RNA sequence: GAGAGUUUGAUCCUGGCUCAGGAUGAACGCUAGCGAUAGGCUUAACACAUGCAAGUCGAGGGGCAGCAUAUGGCGACCGGCGCACGGGUGCGUAACGCGUAUGCAACUUGCCUUACAGAGGGGGAUAACCCGCGGACUAAAACCGCAUACACUUGUAUUAUUGCAUGAUAUUACAAGGAAAUAUAGCUGUAAGAUAGGCAUGCGUCCCAUUAGCUUGUUGGUGAGGUAACGGCUCACAAGGCGACGAUGGGUAGGGGAACUGAGAGGUUUAUCCCCCACACUGGUACUGAGACACGGACCAGACUCCUCGGGAGGCAGCAGUGAGGAAUAUUGGUCAAUGGGCGAGAGCCUGAACCAGCCAAGUCGCGUGAAGGAAGACAGUCAAGGAUUGUAAACUUCUUUUAUACGGGAAUAACGGGCGAACGAGUAUUGCAUUGAAUGUACCGUAAGAAACAGCAUCGGCUAACUCUGCCAGCAGCCAUACGGAGGAUGCGAGCGUUAUCCGGAUUUAUUGGGUUUAAAGGGUGCGUAGGUUGUUCGGUAAGUCAGCGGUGAACCUGAGCGCUCAACGUUCAGCCUGCCGUUGAAACUGC
């Protein structure tokens, strides 16, 4: 019975770390102004979101929504 | 009424009422006799009927008629009460089931034994 | 359950010796009890219908639930209700044995059927209420073809005159041709009274 | 996954099975997607009724049969690769001729003589 | 598709009532043989002790305590999958919850099937082990990078087709970004299929107006965020929205198919069975996961309870005990042999699902308790003779069913291990496998032997006289004796028979089908008038009502025909019902516009 508790707790910490990292990266990217700098840091954050969706921490549709929003912003500066 | 009147209002149906409401749809009930007394019938009938005031388990007071020749019922006796009303007696709409719990069968019976809880003679 | 009571009482109550021929029906033609042969109080039409139903039941050895189910079957079936009811009553296995003459009385036929001395289509059938269909073969079981009672009952029954029954003494068996008509059935039961009693 | 299995539907002491296509999570005698046959194991010839076209379709789309359902399908001849042949055509298996194999095996009948001479 | 009685001195009406009939998850009284097949806490989402109910994989990994000299295997640990199903309950809920019919160009979907591609390199932890709760070491198909996917996601452009507005689809791309597992069967990406969910709609869905106004994210818009997904779902202008076609509030209830009942219309209930929903001591919050109201998970707050002085546990609406409550409902049983389910390459393991057995007048069906002869014994009743009575006693056959013995199926068919056409799937041949189970069935001993009660008997109503006598009886007429009690007889039924409770029909006693209002209950004191209901005649359109055709949709039970249960209940197959809803084509007499 403790095996389920331990596995659930370890997985909860593991998921929380990566989800929080991705959320902070998205929040930091949303505040950028320089178009060249935003275009330079967009690929790494897109990679982070797609890797999260692959690891199943978030949904592929959620990653797609976030990437679409950030690409639209980078288009409009 | 007109069809428009019936469309507007409609018809009403009223559910009937139980002839023995203190049973609460149970076929029988358990009770305790408060007072075991004797009563007089209506005008065209003359006798001394044996009735008991019974407190049912559902906290209801009933008047139950004790049938058969003679009984051993007293106060604080646990009895079984079933439905059935006597015509001449007013307000007595229940019967005591003989041969169950405290009340015993009618002694000396040979016919209609199952109605008075009398065992088959040897 | 079975009636298994005295038979001359029922015979005298109904007048007709429905259980065969007896020496008691003469010099005694009154219903049983101390109140017999004291004239005849007017019995109602309902009483007459009831007495006809009881006559049929005591004749064929059938209790009330089975009789009611037989009436339901006749009502469902196509034809005259009363004629169908009498045909269904006569199509019972014990009645078929009795008409074939293997046993002297209907109760004797029922006892033989119950004790498994009767075969239907080569197989032992021991339900006395079994409904025999035309074209079937009902015969004595091979292990009991030399029973003294069966031999005595068949002695003198060389007639086998029933049109709807074909008897073969070589095989000790018989077959049913068709369902006989009510007029051909030799029973004094007025099925119309039973029909109205059960339908009203 | 989608499955081919039997629902027990007879009575006590006499089992009759309904060959259905059902989701595996469904109750044994409960919800089913489709009914494709019936199975009576009480008769010695082991009576089987089956819808060949529908059974083949469900096998094609990937329903997984239970052990007894797979045996029934094999006996009826659904389990075949004649349609799987990519290098041949009109490959009449004709195995129904051998699968007939009518087992008309009966039992001899004996009788006991009634020597009641008394 | 049929009943009866009852207001009077008598009659015809009106009107209620009481009895007849059918049914039950019933209970109670008397009595009780069997077989088959159903059912079994209806009262509280009451309380307790013990045990079981969900595990499996050593073809994933480090290992090795129980054995052969890590190899058989395997306690524990890491890891994969499952426990969200099966099973239980009906609290809550009047709601797109449920039924029926659709939509998603606003959606998600583990395991299973198919097709196209790919499986290249590397790193760090920490369980167990070891040394003491703390520390040290280490492996993986655990976890995480880098490389490659242009089949996927995102952004832009081009071309073409097209829909129902937002738009959808298909070639062309350039750009960025995203995977994998190995062991003796597998893994990753994408697409399609199948399955399973989600959301939104038309219509239908209980009483109270002694409930008439309700609403401020509330109605719409712009934008943003968020979600699998559209959306006031959330967050930063306008004043709208819902309402006598019943809003709001209050009360009550899980909803359907069944089932029962009636000629039908309809009515009653959802016990067992199936589908959907809700829930798991009471609330709140999430986490894990393809999937969560998390039914044998966690945290917190409550209350209750238990065991211990630092504290720790439980939740009985999973299966069996017990207690309590009640008129009332069973074993702390056997087996995984069959069907289903989980895991495993398979063999296999587990399974209180299930299949069985036990208990219970026990609902239904079937059978027995003997068969054929035998004169008017004894004893009971009535009047010398009726009746019980061919009844008994005698004598002769049978053994269904009990008893004892023996043979004894079917429910079990694939397995696993050998082959054979060949490149993996199948197709054949074999071993072993039955809880029930001395149960079906079969056969032989010798035996009428082991097996009938209950309610009526004055009329309705089928059944009669004696002895007793307020005691009583009672559905009614009523009776203190053709009615009370006993005796003898007779009449119903029959392993049952009566009583009570509940529901339905006759009952047209809510009357659309199908009732009434001078005097039996019932015309408002009379008008005007709002909503609503109804609308002279004729011509021409329309097609809402109406009519017709075509198509889709709608387990079990119930209806003709079979088949199997020795018959029957029952089981099963097939023909006849679909007589509602939805979509799409026509017609124009009538109603509507
Ligand atoms: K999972
Ligand atoms: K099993
Ligand atoms: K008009
Ligand atoms: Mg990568
Ligand atoms: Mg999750
Ligand atoms: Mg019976
Ligand atoms: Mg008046
Ligand atoms: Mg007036």
């Amino acid at each position: 019975s403790e095996k389920r508790i331990r596995q659930t707790n370890a997985r909860r910490l593991h998921n929380r770390y990566y989800a929080r990292t991705a959320r902070n990266a998205v929040k930091a990217f949303r505040a950028l102004t320089d178009r060249t700098e935003a275009e330079k840091k967009y690929p790494v954050l897109a990679s982070m979101l797609d890797r999260l969706a692959g690891k199943n921490i978030i949904h592929k549709n959620k990653a797609a929504n976030l990437k679409s929003k950030l690409a639209r912003r980078i288009n409009t500066l | 009424p007109t069809i428009q009147q019936l469309v507007r209002k409609g018809r009403e149906s009223f559910a009937d009422k139980s002839k023995s409401p203190a049973l609460n749809s149970c076929p029988q009930r358990r009770g305790v006799c408060v007072r075991v007394y004797t009563t007089t019938p209506k005008k065209p009938n003359s006798a001394m009927r044996k009735v008991a005031r019974v407190r049912l388990t559902n906290s209801k007071e009933v008047n139950a008629y004790i049938p058969g020749e003679g009984h051993n019922l007293q106060e604080h006796s646990i009895v079984l009460v079933r439905g059935g009303r006597v015509k001449d007696l007013p307000g007595v709409r229940y019967h005591i089931v003989r041969g169950t719990l405290d009340t015993a069968g009618v002694n000396g019976r040979t016919q209609r034994r199952s109605k008075y809880g009398a065992k088959r003679p040897k | 359950a079975r009636y298994t009571g005295p038979k001359s009482k029922i015979a005298r109550k109904f007048g007709d010796p429905i259980f065969g021929a007896d020496k008691v029906l003469s010099k005694k033609n009154y219903p049983p009890g101390q109140h017999g042969n004291n004239r005849r109080r007017k019995t109602s039409e309902y009483g007459l219908q009831l007495r006809e139903k009881q006559k049929a039941k005591y004749t064929y050895g059938v209790l009330e639930k089975q009789f009611r189910h037989l009436f339901h079957r006749a009502q469902r079936a196509k034809g005259v209700t009363g004629e169908l009811l009498i045909q269904f009553l006569e199509a019972r296995l014990d009645n078929v044995v009795f008409r074939l003459g293997i046993a002297p009385t209907r109760s004797a036929a029922r006892q033989l059927v119950s004790h498994r001395h009767i075969t239907v289509d080569g197989s032992v059938v021991n339900i006395p209420s079994y409904s025999v269909k035309p074209g079937q073969v009902i015969g004595v079981r091979e292990r009991s073809k030399s029973l003294e009672v069966i031999a005595d009952a068949l002695t003198g029954f060389n007639h086998s005159k029933y049109p709807w029954m074909e008897w073969d003494q070589s095989s000790l068996s018989g077959k049913l041709l068709h369902m006989p008509d009510r007029t051909d059935i030799p029973e004094n039961i007025k099925e119309q009274l039973i029909v109205e009693l059960y339908s009203k | 996954a989608t499955k081919i299995r039997l629902q027990r539907h007879g009575r006590k002491g006499y089992a009759f099975y309904k060959i259905v296509v059902a989701d595996s999570r469904a109750p044994r005698d409960g919800k089913f997607i489709e009914r494709i046959g019936s199975y009576n194991p009480n008769t010695n010839p082991a009576t089987i009724d089956l819808n060949f076209e529908r059974a083949l379709y469900w096998i094609g789309v990937g329903a997984q049969p239970t052990d007894t359902a797979r045996n029934i399908l094999s006996r009826e001849g659904v389990l075949m690769m004649k349609h799987l042949l990519g290098g041949v055509k009109k490959g009449a298996f004709d195995q129904a001729a051998a699968e007939n194999k009518f087992e008309a095996w009966l039992k001899g009948k004996k009788d006991a003589l009634n020597n009641m001479k008394a």
